[PDB]
């Protein structure tokens, strides 16, 4: 319901197809916060 | 010459210990300053120092004041960030997307 | 509409397998294959795989035997 | 405070996704 961009669209074609199913992804604020965390001396990144 | 590593030295008896001793007193008066003083330090032998004053010595004050900056070295050395990392020297930039017009 | 969940949750035990368990169901019945096992009333796949679950037909262990037969088959 | 975070518009071609995508 919110800025999963590549999930909205997902999650909207899904319901109209009747399928009612949910691809999570990543919040873009968070993408966000990175980068300007980032913009500072500061590095910050996720492991595996 | 007779001075110290770190002692402030400000502008008149600079020049004045500049007359005297010749060109021997190196001495800086800006972030560059603080980045060689930072990066010309060996990390390993202030900690062994310092473990040695805290262990050897003990007071209300000497046991405090002097576990934190341990911890600091122990943490600096073990996390691999060097020191002179803390005095930047490029700036990154946002990308322009997330700074709109 | 069904009012309460209490013999589901009575036959399942947890209070949160129930709804893994009928959302796993429920799945089944709307993306197509399966059948319900209990007669429906004008009701939606929700509510059909609770009340089968609440009759005592589905658990965590009826189907994962169901879908491993089924795989085996193939 | 400074007007900032515009909204985002639909255009042809989103619009024309928008109706592929479905």
């Amino acid at each position: 319901k919110s800025d999963d961009v590549n999930g909205r669209t997902k999650m909207y074609k899904n319901i109209v197809d009747g399928n009612h199913q949910m691809e999570p992804g990543m919040p873009e604020s968070f993408n966000v916060l990175l980068k300007e965390i980032r913009s500072l001396g500061i590095n910050i990144e996720l492991e595996d | 010459t007779n001075l110290e590593r770190q002692q402030i030295l400000t502008e008149e008896q600079y020049l004045d210990a500049l007359e005297e001793f010749g060109d021997e007193f190196d001495a800086k008066m800006g972030a560059e300053a603080i980045q060689a003083l930072l990066k010309s330090m060996d990390l390993e032998q202030e900690c062994e120092q310092l473990r040695e004053e805290l262990n050897e010595t003990n007071s209300e004050t000497k046991r405090k004041k002097l576990t934190k900056r341990i911890k600091l070295l122990e943490a600096f050395v073990q996390s691999g960030n060097k020191p002179e990392w803390m005095i930047l020297t490029v700036l990154p930039v946002l990308p322009p997307d997330l700074r709109p017009l | 509409a069904r009012v309460t969940v209490q013999d589901a949750v009575e036959k399942i035990g947890n209070r949160f397998d129930l709804v893994l368990v009928a959302a796993r169901r429920a799945r089944q019945m709307q993306v197509g294959g399966k059948d319900p096992l209990v007669p429906e009333e004008n009701d939606k796949t929700t509510v059909i795989a609770l009340r089968e679950i609440e009759e005592g037909l589905i658990n965590n262990q009826i189907l994962d035997v169901r879908e491993r037969q089924e795989q085996q088959e193939q | 405070l400074p007007v900032y975070q515009g909204e985002t518009t639909q255009t042809l071609q989103d619009y024309l996704m928008w109706q592929v995508e479905l």
